[PDB]
């Protein structure tokens, strides 16, 4: 059985790893460019949402 | 689903009559049920409304006292109790289901219709355009409809209903709320409005589109139904 | 021989941990402190969903953003209509201890499950007015934890034994069987591309599989106790999890790490929960300790708390428009929050 | 204010409302069992005799109905479930009474069982839930203890010091050995279930068989103990 | 004496009641919004005592002259000579509930209910008011309308609810005494709360109704006015005594009644 763990971390271990500084600047940029459309994020006006 | 009705024959001024609607096929608790007449050369009107668990009873003006209706579970059976019969009710009555929650499509379903024959307020007015239109298969048709009071609503919905009389059997729902295509209709049809001034498109003729098309409202009761057009 | 086996695994997984420790130049706290903190954060209850006899287990939106399922250890699914508060539906199950359900994404079809080792899948939309079980899938040995749609047709399920897979509506068989845990499976998630989907187990690990050709493909290990939660960053390219261990994280497939880890002093209890808002700014978390938190994603500080519950949260979402949440506690109150 | 069609979904709303009620109080009247053990002891026995008297390939729980002096009964068993135990035992934390069933002739795999008894007794959600105990098989426990062939004392060496509580009422009337043997096992198994008891719940033993038909009686008069508790708690009196 | 006593005790009633009554009605509301059906009874029970202590003040006055309206007068006086009948039966309903919930368990569930509870508590209040509407509808004669309904409000307003409870706080003990959970300290500690309920009633409510049934026997086959007149300051204490023994002796009261002061 320790064949299968051997196969499939040597698979696993056979990828390529970008910058982890890469990955929070997309992580911030998509953030960033979604921000008007979440209203939990700004309070949207009592006359538009349906829970009023 | 089906939907079974006998009781009708010739009557004699003053007498009384009780119709019945036997149901099969479905879960009638759960459902509503109207009654529906159309005199023999004349468009449809409505006549009265049972609620699932009776809770909830409507009449026309003019059967108002006249009429009674009920139901009976158990017996998955519905009745329609009739007095004082004059020379304007000799009509084709039919029994109609209907349900009600977010999403659902009333009047789905008709039943094959009971003839009866006897010896000789503010409401919203809905006007159909002249009754016929010549058509050729293969073209398109502008079916036009117009109202009284604005149909639409704060919740945002507009109450409108377009049905299709073959020249044979009972009316069957095309659209419901103006623009919902009903479930067994081809993609063909399409409905649009603007409030007060709505069109039913029919994008490709086939043989079988020929008949009469009527409309609906909803908003309010009693539900008035227009005189409809023909199409040859 | 095994023991040439476990020294190779151990020195491949070494050989990963030196190259995850390679790739690591900077940390995010250290990027995001130079953003503006978002605040306080005040959301108020709005309507309160009252009904149900018992604990509520599951909850799960629909894709018009109206709609919604719930499930109680009565033995009973109930269908709301959040914006005027009534009933839809109320559909009675064959066996009372149901811990999951879904809604499909077309609206036709519901799924529970639970000690019976069975998902049952309902259909809404049938000539007859009420609602009856389209199909009972059969083949799990343990108890099912969660599930989740893809399409009409397809479905995924995660079982108590260490073992996912993926259905067949129409022939009731299975697909394709995903192993490789140890211990039991407790949540799973769907990419938005429905290509790929996270599951988290009982062993402190996270896996992701592939559905088209059926193999593990990378692990995740930082836990040090029971994962009880996961959900999926609205770009696909990163998850968050909840443990025991009053702990959430925040992993990234493309560097195959850890990025930030939400913890207090305060808090000692476990989450149960866990849901991202619709840009993932605001991640919010259910605790065991009768309060939810909402957490800043860039900067791990506590942005705000609702607390309205006399019990445990069991369940949270987060609606497809962003407009609200929903939360679900053992005192059987359903609560939308604004 | 409403319109028609909304007027129409209210009702539907309320009949619903309804239907739950009639379903909420036929809940409230039915008290809910859990029964625990291992596969050497005999609940199976015990489960089919309950059936037969009162009231599908990879199922994972079974369910018992029984009914005594007009009040209604749920059992439920795990049979599909693997070895780990700590997470579904979530679901049954607001059960009447859990029944552990354990048994006494086996003298090697009787450690386990304890084991087993402390994790249940100290779990952090089954707190303020009462355990009733059933140690079955009394039959070969008195076989065995007669015939002498093997002893008690090589695997629990406090057996020699132990002597017979005053307190013991053998209803028969049987031989001094077996009585001792058993009381010093439900002693073991009461010293562990009162080591922290707190006073938030109880643990009732009870002398039984498979076979026996008074195992109904045993459990609705501990049910009673233990709702009668419970309204005492909840009513202001302590 | 009526100058010296009543004003004095009427005083520390008042000053005490406000307050402790005040609470009462905000645990039963807690009580009752965890679907406890013994909250509706502690919260009449409460609003009574509170209205009985709101009608004082006018009372206070007389208090100090030993004449202000006949309507009003009647209004005051018939909400302060019928309060002691309210409470004394919405305990007896306490004490039922209590003996139904503890010695007969697994049984009669549809009986402990919050519905048929306020049903329970709007009948009461309808009959207690109805029947006691003669007056609507205190001097030196009698043998008149005073002469039956003297001897009547003795012995069913009084004799009755009293006799009840105590039935029903014996059945209790002789339930309890028979459970294996608990110990005998908690089995004491009931036993002692028992008595003291009972007790604290009677010694409240008996020279009242002693001295009434004395004055009236008189009248079909000084001294009565000087002490008569106390009675009425001594059939007060109730309105303190019960809030805190059913409000304040145990712990879960006491803990909601501070978290609600701390969120206050």
């Amino acid at each position: 059985q320790a064949r299968k763990l051997v196969e499939q971390l040597k698979m696993e271990a056979n990828i390529d790893r970008i910058k982890v500084s890469k990955a929070a600047a997309d992580l911030m940029a998509y953030c960033e460019a979604h921000a008007k459309e979440d209203p939990l994020l700004t309070p949207v006006p009592a006359s538009e949402n349906p829970f009023r | 689903v089906q939907l079974v009705e006998s009781g009708g024959g010739l009557v004699q001024p003053g007498g009384s009559r009780k119709l019945s609607c036997s149901a099969s096929g479905f879960a009638f608790s759960s459902f509503g049920m109207h009654w529906v007449r159309q005199a023999p050369e004349k468009g449809l009107e409505w006549v009265a409304y049972i609620s699932s668990g009776s809770g909830t009873i409507y009449y026309a003006d003019t059967v108002k006292g006249r009429f009674t209706i009920s139901r009976d579970d158990p017996k998955n059976t519905l009745f329609l109790q009739m007095t004082s019969l004059r020379s304007e009710d000799t009509a084709m009555y039919y029994c109609v289901r209907s349900i009600y929650y977010y999403g659902s499509s009333p009047f789905d379903f008709w039943g094959q219709g009971t003839t009866l024959t006897v010896s000789a307020s503010a409401d919203i007015v809905m006007t159909q355009a002249t009754s016929s239109v010549p058509v050729t298969p293969g073209e398109s048709v502008s079916i036009s409809c117009r109202s009284s009071k604005s149909l639409l609503h704060s919740n945002g919905n507009t109450y409108l209903y377009w049905f299709l009389q073959r020249p044979g059997q009972s009316p069957q729902l095309l659209i419901y709320r103006m623009s919902n295509l009903a479930s067994g209709v081809p993609d063909r049809f399409s409905g649009s409005g603007s409030g007060t001034a709505f069109t039913l498109t029919i994008s490709r003729l086939e043989a079988e589109d020929v008949g009469v098309y009527y409309c609906m409202q909803h908003l309010e009761y009693p539900l008035t139904f227009g005189a409809g057009t023909k199409l040859e | 021989e095994l023991d040439q086996l476990r020294q190779e695994a151990e020195q491949l997984k070494n050989q990963i941990r030196d190259a995850r420790k390679a790739c690591a130049d900077a940390t995010l706290s250290q990027i995001t402190n130079n953003i503006d903190p978002v605040g306080r954060i005040q959301m108020r209850t709005r309507r309160t969903l009252r009904g149900h006899l018992a604990k509520i287990y599951a909850m799960h939106w629909g894709t018009d953003s109206r709609l919604l399922v719930s499930a109680s250890q009565d033995g009973k699914l109930i269908i709301w209509d959040s914006y005027t508060t009534n009933k839809v539906h109320a559909i009675p199950l064959r066996s009372s201890w149901v811990m999951t359900c879904a809604y499909a994404p077309s609206g036709n079809y519901v799924a529970c499950g639970g000690l019976d080792n069975i998902c049952s899948i309902y259909n809404l939309k049938t000539r007859e007015g009420n609602v009856r079980v389209s199909r009972e899938l059969a083949g799990h040995t343990g108890y099912l934890s969660c599930c989740r749609f893809l399409d009409d047709n397809q479905i995924v399920t995660s079982s108590g034994d260490t073992t996912c897979a993926l259905w067949d509506i129409e022939t009731g068989q299975q697909t394709t069987t995903f192993t490789g845990h140890t211990g039991d499976v407790m949540s799973l998630s769907l990419a938005p591309d429905t290509r790929l989907f996270v599951s988290g187990a009982c062993d402190a690990s996270a896996k992701l599989w592939d559905v088209r050709e059926g193999m593990c493909r990378q692990t995740f290990t930082g836990h040090e106790s029971d994962i009880n939660a996961i959900c999926f960053f609205p770009n696909g390219n990163a998850f968050a999890t909840g443990s025991d261990d009053a702990t959430c994280r925040l992993f990234d497939l493309r560097a195959d790490q850890e990025l930030m880890t939400y913890s207090h002093d305060n808090i000692i209890c476990g989450i149960t929960s866990v849901s991202f808002s619709k840009s993932g700014r605001l991640l919010l978390a259910g605790y065991d300790d009768f309060n939810c938190n909402v957490w800043d994603a860039l900067k791990a500080d506590r942005a705000g708390v609702l607390a309205g519950h006399d019990n445990r949260v069991s369940c949270l979402g987060v609606t497809d428009d962003g407009m609200a949440v929903a939360t679900g506690s053992w005192d059987s109150f359903l609560k939308i929050w604004n | 204010t409403l319109s028609a069609e909304d007027k129409a979904a209210v009702e539907r709303s309320k009949m619903i409302e309804k239907q739950l009620q009639k379903d909420k109080q036929v809940y409230r009247a039915t008290h809910r069992l859990l029964l625990l053990g291992a596969d050497n002891s005999g609940k199976s026995t015990i489960v089919k005799q309950m059936r037969i008297y009162h009231v599908v390939k990879t199922s994972g729980i079974f369910e018992t109905k029984f009914q005594v002096d007009k009040v209604n009964f749920h059992m439920f068993d795990v049979g599909a479930q693997r070895d780990e135990r700590r997470k579904w035992i979530q679901c049954f934390n607001d059960v009447t009474a859990i029944i552990f069933v354990v048994d006494s002739s086996d003298y090697n795999r009787l450690q386990e069982a304890l084991n087993d008894f402390k994790s249940i007794w100290n779990n952090r959600w089954l707190r303020t839930i009462s355990v009733i105990l059933f140690l079955n098989k009394q039959d070969l426990l008195a076989e065995k203890v007669l015939a002498g062939k093997s002893k008690i004392e090589d695997y629990f060496p406090e057996f020699a010091r132990y002597t017979t509580p005053e307190d013991a009422t053998p209803e028969p009337g049987e031989d001094p050995r077996v009585t001792r043997a058993k009381y010093f096992i439900r002693d073991e198994f009461l010293r562990i279930s009162t080591a922290s008891g707190d006073g938030r719940h109880y643990c009732y033993p009870h002398f039984t068989c498979s076979v026996d038909t008074e195992n109904a009686r045993r459990i609705f008069n501990d049910c009673r103990d233990i709702i009668q508790r419970m309204h005492l708690r909840q009513y202001e009196l302590l | 004496v009526d100058h010296l006593f009543p004003p004095s005790l009427y005083i520390f009633v008042i000053g005490v009641g406000l307050p402790t009554n005040c609470l009462a009605l905000w645990a039963a509301y807690r009580q009752v919004q965890q679907r406890n059906e013994l909250g509706v009874y502690l919260m009449n029970l409460s609003i009574a005592d509170l209205l009985y202590i709101c009608t004082l003040p006018l009372w206070v006055d007389y208090f100090l002259h030993h004449i202000h309206g006949p309507g009003s007068c009647k209004l005051f006086g018939f909400i302060f000579y019928t309060n002691i009948y309210i409470s004394i039966a919405f305990l007896c309903c306490i004490s039922v509930d209590r003996y139904l919930a503890v010695a007969h368990p697994l049984r009669f569930a549809r009986l402990r209910r919050v519905k048929t509870a306020v049903a329970v508590s709007s009948v009461v209040w309808a009959t207690e008011l109805g029947a006691n509407s003669a007056p609507l509808f205190e001097k030196f004669p009698m043998e008149g309308w005073v002469a039956w309904m003297n001897l009547y409000r003795v012995f069913v307003g009084f004799l009755f609810p009293w006799a009840l409870m105590l039935l029903s706080y014996r059945g209790i003990l002789r339930a309890v005494r028979g459970s294996v959970s608990t110990e005998r300290q908690e089995k004491a500690k009931i036993k002692r709360l028992a008595l003291s309920l009972i007790a604290i009633v009677l010694v409240c409510f008996a020279p009242y109704h002693v001295l009434l049934l004395s004055r009236s026997a008189i009248y079909l086959g000084e001294r009565v006015f000087s002490a008569y007149h106390s009675s009425l300051a001594f059939t007060s204490l109730n309105c303190v005594a019960d809030p805190i023994l059913y409000c304040l002796v145990n712990e879960g009261a006491r803990s909601d009644v501070a978290k609600a002061l701390h969120n206050l």
